[PDB]
Formats: C-alpha cells, structure tokens, sequence
C-alpha cells in the first residue's frame, strides 16, 4: 500500500534497486545506503503518482511540486528518476492526454515490422519521443495476435481472451486508459465424461488431486534427482508424467506383491501346524486305545499293571495338552488370515474411467501452454510461475480489439504491407515489402533503424517468408530453432438463446482417447450474449485444422446435446473456427519453452544485431535491428502484457541509442 | 527434499523404467505375473490345508480322560514308592510327569523323595540304565 505499492504494480522491489536502475544510476548503487533509500523514495513515489492518475501526463514539473523535502532538494535527482521512469515506459506509457504537445521536428526514422501490441506500444513511445515511426503491417487490421469477432451483436476473441489478474500487471493501467468491459471469471469448471453426465463430485475431486500431486512429482523428479537428460535427449514434462505414473502403477503392485505374500507366509505356517496337529491326534489316538486296554485288565493287579495304567494315564493328558496349546495357536493364524483377507490394498493405481479424467486435466495443461506435453521442457516449462500476477483473472465482455486499436492512434501504419526483406547496414537499414492484395506494388523504406516484431511462428519459417541481409547470426536463428512456437484453436459458437447454466462461466468436456483429449475439451461461456466458445488444445489442434468447419461445429454440437439433451441444442446461427497454425502472419499461437531450451533463450530473441562495417577498419557501428514480441521477454512470455513490455522495452533502448541517454550522468 | 506423500519415486526405480524403450512394460509384468505366481500357491495350500482340517475333524473329544482331583497327601504307601521308582525308570528327572503318576505326591515330595530313598531304592542305578534310552 502506498508508494510501496506502486513498487509491486510496476514489478520493482520496492526496498532494492534493480539491475537496470544500477546501470543508469551507478553513482548511487555505489555510494551510501542513505542515498539509495532517497533514490529508492522518489522512485516509488514518481510512480505513485503516474499510478494514480495514468490518463495524464506526468510532467517531470508536477512530479517535483508533489514530492516533499528532503527529498525534493536534489533536483537533478529527481529530474534524472523521472527521466529513467519515462524512458522505459514505467511512467507515461499508453494512451495518455499529454500536456506538452510533440515536437514540430523528429530525429531519426524508425521502422516497425508489425502492429501486434509489442509494435504498437514501441512505436507510441518512440513517437511520443520525438522520434519518426512507420509501422508495416501484412494484414488489414492491427491487433495481431489479439482478434475479435463481430457480426451483429456477437463479440468473441478468437486471439487473447484473458487479463490474468490486475496485481502487478501494466494491462491494469490500460484498463484505466481504455474502457475495457472486465468481466472476472469463476473458476468451477464442472467435468462431463463422454456419455453426457457430470463427473461425481468425489471422482473430480480424487483426480484433480492426483493431478496436482502428478504434477509436483515430476518437479521433485527433475529437482532432486536431476532427471533432465536420457538417452543424450532433454526430458520433456511429457516423459516425465510417464515415467511418475508407471512408478506409481509399479508401486500399487509392489504393494500387492508383498500382501499376499505376508499371507501365504501364514498359510505356510498354518499347514505346518496342522500337519503337527494330525500327527499328534494320530499318537493321541492310539495311546487311548492302548490306556483302555491297560485299563481293562480288571483288578486285583500288580503293580507294573496299576504303573502302566497310570502312566499311560499320564502320558496321554499330556499329548492332550499340547493339542490344546495347538488348537489355541490355530485360531489365532485363522483369525489373522480372515484380518488380511479383508484389508487387501488398491486394486489399481488409476481406473480407464479415472486415466480419461486425468486426460482432461492433461489436456487443461496442453492448452494453457499451447502445446503437447511431449514438447514442454522438464526443467523450465514453468520458469515465469513466480512472476505470476496477482488478483482474478477476467475476461474482455467488449472485445479486447478494443486495446490495440486504442494504441494505433494517432501513429503510421501501412496495412497490407508484407515485409519481405530486411537490409541493415553500418549506415542504416532498408525495408522491402509488397502489396497482399496485388503482389506486385513493390515499396521501399529506408530508416535509421528496424524494430521486428514477427511473431516466431514466422521468424522459423522455412523457406523463409522475410530475408535477412546480411542473415541473422546462427546465435540467433539457432535461439528460434530451439524455441517453441505452439498452437491452440477455438470455435465461436452463436445462438439465439441461452441453453446452459448462466452461472458457470466453463464446463469441460472428457475424451474418447489419450491421443483426442483435446479435442473440444472445454466450453467458456464469458459473454453478454449467448456464445458458447469451444476450444481445441494438445496434439488435437493441429489436426482439427484439417477438418471443415461444418465437421467441426458438428462435433460441438454433438458434444453439447449430450450434456444439455438432444432437443435444447438449437443450430448455430453464426460459426467461426480459428486455425492459428494456418495462419501465415502468425504460424502458430505463442511461445512455449521447448525441451532443450531454456529461458535464456528468451534474452538471446531479445538482442539487438550490430551490422559490421561498411569500410573495413571503420570503427564499429551501433546496432540497427532490434526485436520485440511474445518470445522476446523472458519473465512474461506468450502474454499480451508480455509483448507490450517488450516493445516498451525496445522503445527505451532504440531512444537511448539514437536521442542518447542524458540521464546516466 | 521429499516426493509428495504417497508417490514413490527411488533413484533405483527410475533408471529401472527408463533403460530402454519398454522397460517399463517389461517391469510391470514380471509383477503382473509375480503376483499371479503367488495368488495360485495360496489357493493352493488353501486347498492343502483344507484337507488337513477335514482329517482331524472332531477334535480330540472322544480320546479325553475326565480330570482325577485328588490332595498331596504327605505319607508313602508302599504302592506309592513302587509306582514311584517305576516312574523314575520311565521318565528319569521329569518329576512333574512322575507326580502326574503318583496323583497324590507334590514335586517337591518327588524331589525329596530321591534323597531319601536313594540308597534303599539303588536310585542311581535306576536313572543310570534310564540314560540308556
Ligand atoms: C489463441 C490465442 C489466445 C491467446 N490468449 C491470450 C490470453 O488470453 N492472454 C494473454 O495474455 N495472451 C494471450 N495470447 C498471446 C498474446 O496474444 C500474444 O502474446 C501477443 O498478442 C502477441 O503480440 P505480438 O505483438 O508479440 O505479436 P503479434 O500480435 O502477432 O504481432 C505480430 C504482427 O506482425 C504481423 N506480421 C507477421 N508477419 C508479417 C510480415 N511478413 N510483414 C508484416 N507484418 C507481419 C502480424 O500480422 C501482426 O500484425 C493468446 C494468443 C493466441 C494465439
């Protein structure tokens, strides 16, 4: 709360200064701790204030007037913060009523291949510092990779759907900028097996938590026993759930094993008392028969007679003492095999039934990161979950169009301008696109510099759909080979009336088979209207592209009639299938951490390439290609706040390298 | 530091699974008939000793002699000494079984008894050629 809390929602701690800050400020970082907490104060408090009231301007002069002593006596102080602040975006990033209108004259050109949210929010700021920018963009509307459907009153992302919570997250300061309808989501997803008829709360409940425990086991796998590499081959997260449930299925027959052989052992025992038993009744048997015969001899006798009754006498209670000590051991070992008999241990680890809820929850997986598990990295597919915002997530009810078109105002952008070569040299860069609709307007652009922000589904393109000249450097183009560019898909579902529980938002749906878990496996209803939304995870979706839309929305329907009843599934009076893969401007959905790479990775997208010199022996030349987008931001990829940090970002470095850093002194 | 409780995860076990492409399945069956093995050899001594029981079906009950109570009485009759180094010829040191014998002499009579008639009653010879057997 406070200034300590715009700290947190700009994703600083508030009580250290970050690697970045060290750079522009390393007098302070150097100096005394009293000082830094100074720096530290004007910092949280610059960014309270932008916080606070994000639709205007933070002039560098309100923020002076704000802050009180002693902290508004260093003046430079203050002055190079809010430089820092408003150079890489922390501060006066967006859509903002700006005070000082923009310089009559720019300085340099800029050109930005792309008007996804990673282009659009680099060229705002470019722009807003004076600087000349022109965005090419290959399709006929911005957005990118954040689609809307509309048609009449229906509205339905077909692209990015989901603000995942507000904590920290600079889509909340946009909110504030941009009337966004946020909707928040309840999370029951209620299941329903193939059949028709919802999962039992106890099954959903059972398998979720073995999920969960599944999933752990792996990460101790990878963790503790260091389980990344067989066969000279990484170790997927898919390999690894094998490897825990057939441990667990080992585990459930180990356990067998062992109780029924605790009871054979008994059974061993008790046949060797019987078998002590039947031989002892045999001797008692015939020492009765050899006592009353010694018996009979009527008296008067003498005395080894009368010994011989007695002593047969004798030894006959004493064989019938040790067959009552036998008869008392006996019910025991009788007793215990009935307790055994009657608490055997798990029949099965996981019941046909019980695996395909698994396979939901697998599936729930595989559409979360876009991919087959098979493909996610053991050790790093989870390395950004500690930067995980805060808060619910939501839901756009207007559309999340509504934000980049929101950003594209006001700036230069080119629709259906393919870019189909880049040329960056130590004097400058030219851009070479084409017309889409007729391939033969051939356009030209020279600039001081490119930002590319290609999706990576376009980047790994083989043949190649843009040209380097000169090629990027194998550092590179090998960083987009190890990368993962995964896929997803949804059908859009339009009815005119609404058919389901209005109160659950999500309801999933079970497969057939491990191989179709995917397909249709979930259904959100987000929207005012009645839209019902299908979506299409794991190894199904790139096959669901191949299928007719009819076909699909068949299957939908299908699906639906046997939860809701063959008679309340009216026919869809709209229909649209994405097919994301297929896609040419995307080629895919967004970024996964394939196994054999890592989130360094990430970083390596990130750098900016240096031509070498024109003249040889020329002294080296600044860098000219630059890269922004979902794959280029290591701690929040495959997100919309993730591309809009990456262009903020390349925004700020572009800046310092061409107006130049006047705040590092 | 610890799998979650419940799931079993060995460094042994692991590289047992993964040596080669169906070493899983192959480990998983030799259970799978391991455990068959073991559930036959139970219903087989089930039966064995099925037929054991059948065998000493009614007990002991007809070979059971009532129970003699009788009190340690303290005076040897002359039948009592000769039942005594008979017993003693048949159970030598055992001198619980030989009260059993007499029925009225207490251990401790039986014990001192030795001492007392162990000259008159060649008690040493007696136990000697009872050693013999
Ligand atoms: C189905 C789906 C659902 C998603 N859901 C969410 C979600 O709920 N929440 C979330 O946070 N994120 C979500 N994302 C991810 C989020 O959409 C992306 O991370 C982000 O939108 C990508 O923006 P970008 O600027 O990096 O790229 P893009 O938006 O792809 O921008 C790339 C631009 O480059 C253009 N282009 C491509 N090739 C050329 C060329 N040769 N010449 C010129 N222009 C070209 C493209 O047409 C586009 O204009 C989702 C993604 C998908 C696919």
């Amino acid at each position: 709360s406070g200034v300590e809390g715009a700290a947190f929602q700009s994703r600083l701690p508030h009580d250290r200064m970050t690697s970045q800050e060290a750079a522009c400020f390393p007098d302070i970082i150097s100096g005394p701790q009293q000082t830094q907490k100074v720096f530290l104060f004007i910092r949280n408090r610059t960014l309270q204030l932008w916080l606070d009231n994000p639709k205007i301007q933070l002039t560098f002069e309100a923020t002076l007037q704000q802050l009180e002593a002693p902290y508004n006596s260093d003046t430079v102080l203050v002055h190079r913060v809010h430089s820092y602040l408003e150079r890489h975006g922390l501060i006066n990033f967006g859509i903002y009523k700006r005070i000082k209108p923009l310089p009559t004259k720019k300085t340099g050109k800029v050109i930005i291949i792309g008007s996804g949210v990673s282009g659009l929010a680099a060229a705002r700021q470019l722009q807003s510092f004076g600087m000349d920018v022109t965005l090419l963009e290959a399709r006929d509307r911005v957005g990118g990779r954040v689609a809307t459907f509309r048609k009449g009153n229906y509205v339905a992302d077909l692209g990015a759907m989901v603000v995942t919570g507000l904590g920290g997250n600079p889509m909340a300061v946009v909110s504030k900028q941009v009337n966004m309808e946020l909707a928040k989501i309840k999370q029951k997803c209620p299941l329903y097996e193939a059949n028709g008829q919802a999962v039992p709360k106890e099954k959903d409940e059972m398998v979720e938590q073995e999920f969960n425990r599944l999933l752990e086991a792996t990460s101790y796998l990878s963790h503790q026993l260091d389980f990344n590499v067989l066969n000279n081959k990484p170790v997927s997260l898919g390999q690894a759930l094998e490897v825990v449930i057939q441990l667990q299925e080992k585990h459930v027959k180990d356990e067998q094993i062992e109780h029924w052989k605790k009871i054979v052992k008994t059974q061993e025992e008790l046949k060797e008392l019987l078998n002590k038993m039947v031989n002892l009744k045999e001797k008692i048997k015939e020492l009765h028969q050899q006592y009353k015969e010694a018996s009979e001899v009527k008296p008067p006798r003498d005395i080894t007679a009368e010994f011989l009754v007695k002593s047969k006498h004798r030894d006959l209670t004493a064989l019938c003492k040790e067959y009552d000590e036998l008869a008392e051991t006996q019910g025991k070992l009788e007793e215990k095999l009935q307790e055994l008999e009657a608490n055997p241990p798990s029949d099965v680890y996981l019941s046909s039934r019980d695996r395909q809820i698994l396979d939901w929850h697998f599936a729930n997986l595989e559409f979360a990161n876009a991919t087959p598990l098979s493909t996610l990295s053991l050790k790093h597919w989870d390395q950004d979950d500690d930067f995980e915002f805060t808060g619910s997530h939501l839901t756009v009810r207007n559309g999340y169009s509504c934000v980049p078109v929101a950003l594209a105002e006001g700036l230069d952008i080119k629709l259906n301008t393919a870019v189909r070569q880049v040329r960056y040299t130590a004097s400058g860069c030219e851009v070479i696109a084409v017309n889409t609709r007729s391939t033969s307007q051939t356009f030209i652009y020279k600039c001081d510099a490119v930002l590319c922000t290609l999706p990576l589904g376009v980047l790994k393109q083989q043949p190649p759909a843009v040209q380097f000249v000169p090629p990027l450097p194998e550092w590179k183009t090998s960083a987009v080979q190890r990368m993962g560019f995964g896929n997803l898909n949804k059908v859009v579902l339009c009815f005119d009336r609404v058919f389901w529980d209005p109160s659950v938002n999500l309801f999933g749906h079970v497969g057939s088979t491990t191989a179709s878990r995917g397909e249709l496996f979930l259904f959100w209803n987000l929207y005012k209207a009645p839209i019902l939304l299908a979506l299409v995870a794991g190894e199904a979706a790139g096959i669901m592209e191949n299928i007719s839309d009819d076909v699909i929305v068949g299957r939908c329907l299908a699906i639906l009639k046997g939860i809701f009843g063959s008679s309340a599934v009216p026919q869809p009076k709209e229909t649209v299938v994405s097919r994301w893969r297929a896609d040419p401007w995307a080629r895919g959905s967004y970024s996964y951490v394939a196994a054999g790479s890592s989130g360094n990775d990430y970083d390596l997208m990130a750098q900016p390439i240096t031509p070498g010199p024109s003249i040889p022996g020329a002294p080296q030349p600044i860098p000219r290609l630059f890269f922004a987008g979902e794959h280029t931001i290591r701690n929040y990829p495959a997100t919309v706040h993730g591309a809009l940090l990456s262009g903020l970002r390349e925004a700020g470095r572009i800046a310092d390298q061409f107006l130049g850093a006047m705040y590092t002194l | 530091r610890k799998p979650p409780k419940g799931m079993f995860l060995s460094q042994e076990d692991v590289e047992a699974v993964s040596a080669n492409a169906t070493a899983a399945t192959t480990v998983l069956r030799q259970l799978d008939m391991e455990l068959v093995s073991v559930k036959r050899q139970i219903q087989n001594i089930k039966q064995t000793n099925s037929a054991l029981k059948e065998k000493l079906d009614g007990g002991i009950e007809p070979y059971r002699l009532p129970e003699v109570i009788q009190k340690c009485n303290a005076r040897w009759t002359t039948e009592e000494q000769l039942l005594a180094v008979q017993a003693i010829r048949k159970y030598g040191r055992d001198f619980q079984a030989i009260s059993d014998v007499i029925g009225n002499k207490s251990v401790v009579q039986v014990k001192n008894f030795f001492v007392n008639y162990r000259r008159r009653f060649n008690i040493d010879e007696v136990l000697q050629e009872w050693e013999a057997e």
